């Protein structure tokens, strides 16, 4: 739960958010991991890139071993009917032919392998970094490891390959309200130290920018910036002081 | 010069993005970031006024709220005259298109190489298979066409390998684009001179 | 090829004309000292547009490039060629099997193949006003899912067992060549090496082997889908089981 | 063609290559730009601050 608190203060969301809403999140938690083992085991397969790579290994390994049967000029495509079929100088030129097709055979799969195999080479690269980055810590590039704000992953096996399920955090209903830059309270200027000032219609209040939760504007949210002539679109209105109260 | 490759079997597909729908792509993420900030890549589009968002990714840099509050104007001219100066270095004479301009430029000289390479004997009495079946019976005319084919698809061979190299080399490039895209755009960057050359 | 009237000046020396890339396209008419233009009708590829077998067996073909009037025999002229079979209306959806040139085809209605303009997405304005902010009041998390290849199976090859047989004059033939094979069977053991150093790079990042509790108490979240099943003969948890019988 | 034919699948090859080529393109232009879902349409009042 702690640790869950840190990556969501990580985010900009304070920690009573999630101290308040524990069994709500635990729930929302487990409906997703459901909803995943749902999409995967179904017709819907998803795993395009990791049959792709099965397919063209395939694929190519049949073309390699389908071209030992093609003339490429000689009269057959068998040796040993090269062979028992003909005199040494005369099937010399039938049995270089079948050398010089087969050479451009391994020569060509060959080079596409080596290409194959950068390009698996720039994915592993891309793989390990998200391991690196999106499981052993929390990231702040966006959409690198998910969509939305990203709060942890977990890694799972694959053959030849690797799956990831990030968890990540997507606000979900809005509200309007009406803000303002700054608020002149006795000439000064009060800005707001974390959050932003908004207003319901006949109060302001200063909240955070990722969670509507509001607060009462005293010189603990705020501080001043000077005389308030230069702000465009300062507002009227009363920051509150807790002092005064008390010691009076 | 289009047209003249294309009479010898060689095609140009169409993108299946036209134009259009790109530049309404980029349309619509411009708008986006202009009118809500980073909250639509990450959710629904979230509506902020703009000095107020311009705010927000001031203090995302070390820089409190109210030195733009206070310096608002001035940050206006600047960002106006910064934009002037872009044009004005884009609309004239100063070429730096270099990398959307060599990519044009390769693609044209292999083609270019691909289809002259059809004009060569490699050994045969002739470059045309036309000739050679019309002068010469089958039977002997048969080495003079196997050299030319031997010829034409090593050179063909040649032209697929060196294009794989190209489209893994932008594969890497627009990797790297659709990364630079979503990490400045959709949102403000700290990677030191990923996004620029300065603070994001 | 299409002999049509020319617009070029021969000079009264000259016979042939050319191109930029060294081929006729132009001659005179040795009898009415006439110049003509010669132009090829080798025109385009052809592609079918399949809906699926499983659903339906009917199709449209698509001529890559030609002017609709020279097929043979619902002709329907695009940016992107000729298509035969499919019906163009007027609305517009997602894109479900590409043409090119912003047009797709989908099998819709009875029922046919239609092929529309793709559409980009639902278009909304955003209600943007000087002193207007919308703040949230819930969330969501989420769990999606990514999915890397990290390597590709292992191979080699014995150039004189796959060239040649079990023959000796073919090999001392291949002697004539010596230092392709060497050439070969390195590169394809850098490939090896270089895909297991892929494996060992992405996952051993690790320096011990962390044990989970017996205990599981995480504060309501439900981890005993992605953690390992001591029952199974193997240690593969569920998800990854359910990845493991996916890809054949 | 017929000559041709004494080389099997070489043809082929470079045909898969080449539409694989032209898919890859494909997938790049729609993975750079296509990050959006929604189409945003900008007011028409332009008071963006200044």
């Amino acid at each position: 739960a702690m640790q869950m608190a840190y990556r969501f203060n990580g985010i900009g969301v304070t920690q009573n958010v999630l101290y308040e809403n524990q069994k709500l999140i635990a729930n929302q938690f487990n409906s997703a991991i459901g909803k995943i083992q749902d999409s995967l085991s179904s017709t819907a397969s998803a795993l395009g890139k990791l049959q792709d790579v099965v397919n063209q290994n395939a694929q190519a390994l049949n073309t390699l071993v389908k071209q030992l049967s093609s003339n490429f000029g000689a009269i057959s495509s068998v040796l040993n009917d090269i062979l028992s079929r003909l005199d040494p100088p005369e099937a010399e030129v039938q049995i270089d032919r079948l050398i010089t097709g087969r050479l451009q055979s391994l020569q060509t799969y060959v080079t596409q392998q080596l290409i194959r195999a950068a390009e698996i080479r720039a994915s592993a690269n891309l793989a390990a970094t998200k391991m690196s980055e999106c499981v052993l810590g929390q990231s702040k590039r966006v959409d690198f490891c998910g969509k939305g704000y990203h709060l942890m992953s977990f890694p799972q096996s694959a053959p030849h390959g690797v799956v990831f399920l990030h968890v990540t955090y997507v606000p979900a209903q809005e509200k309007n309200f009406t803000t303002a830059p700054a608020i002149c309270h006795d000439g000064k200027a009060h800005f707001p130290r974390e959050g932003v000032f908004v207003s319901n219609g006949t109060h302001w209040f200063v909240t955070q920018r990722n969670f509507y939760e509001p607060q009462i504007i005293t010189t603990d949210n705020t501080f001043v910036s000077g005389n308030c002539d230069v702000v465009i679109g300062i507002v009227n209105n009363t920051v509150y002081d807790p002092l005064q109260p008390e010691l009076d | 010069l289009i047209c003249a490759q294309k009479f010898n079997g060689l095609t140009v597909l169409p993108p299946l993005l036209t134009d259009e729908m790109i530049a309404q792509y980029t349309s619509a993420l411009l708008a986006g970031t202009i009118t809500s900030g980073w909250t639509f890549g990450a959710g629904a589009a979230l509506q902020i006024p703009f000095a107020m968002q311009m705010a927000y990714r001031f203090n995302g840099i070390g820089v409190t709220q109210n030195v733009l509050y206070e310096n608002q104007k001035l940050i206006a001219n600047q960002f106006n005259s910064a934009i002037g100066k872009i044009q004005d270095s884009l609309s004239s004479t100063a070429s730096a298109l270099g990398k959307l301009q060599d990519v044009v430029n390769q693609n044209a000289q292999a083609l270019n190489t691909l289809v002259k390479q059809l004009s060569s004997n490699f050994g045969a009495i002739s470059s045309v298979l036309n000739d050679i079946l019309s002068r010469l019976d089958p039977p002997e005319a048969e080495v003079q066409i196997d050299r030319l084919i031997t010829g034409r698809l090593q050179s063909l061979q040649t032209y697929v390998t060196q294009q794989l190299i190209r489209a893994a080399e932008i594969r890497a490039s627009a990797n790297l684009a659709a990364t630079k895209m979503s990490e400045c755009v959709l949102g403000q960057s700290k990677r030191v001179d990923f996004c620029g050359k300065g603070y994001h | 090829g299409v002999l049509t009237e020319s617009n070029k000046k021969f000079l009264p020396f000259q016979q042939f004309g050319r191109d930029i890339a060294d081929t006729t396209d132009a001659v005179r008419d040795p009898q009415t000292l006439e110049i003509l233009d010669i132009t090829p009708c080798s025109f385009g590829g052809v592609s079918v547009i399949t809906p699926g077998t499983n659903t339906s067996n009917q199709v449209a073909v698509l001529y890559q490039d030609v002017n609709c009037t020279e097929v043979p025999v619902n002709v329907f002229q695009t940016r992107a060629g000729c298509l035969i079979g499919a019906e163009h209306v007027n609305n517009s959806y997602e894109c479900d099997i590409p043409i090119g040139a912003g047009i797709c085809a989908s099998y819709q209605t009875s029922q046919s193949i239609i092929a529309y303009t793709m559409s980009l997405g639902a278009e909304n304005s955003v209600a943007y006003s000087n002193n207007s902010i919308a703040i949230p009041t819930n969330f969501t998390i989420s769990v999606t899912t990514e999915i890397l290849p990290v390597s590709m199976t292992k191979t080699s090859v014995d150039c004189t067992m796959y060239i040649c047989g079990d023959s000796t004059e073919c090999s001392n033939l291949l002697l004539q060549y010596g230092s392709f094979c060497t050439q070969l069977n390195r590169a394809l053991t850098g490939i090896a090496v270089e895909q297991d150093k892929n494996t060992q790079e992405v996952f051993a990042q690790v320096k011990q082997i962390y044990k989970t509790p017996p205990i599981k108490d995480f504060g309501g979240f439900n981890f005993s889908q992605i953690l390992p099943d001591p029952s199974k003969p193997s240690k593969r948890s569920f998800i990854e089981d359910l990845l493991f019988n996916k890809v054949t």
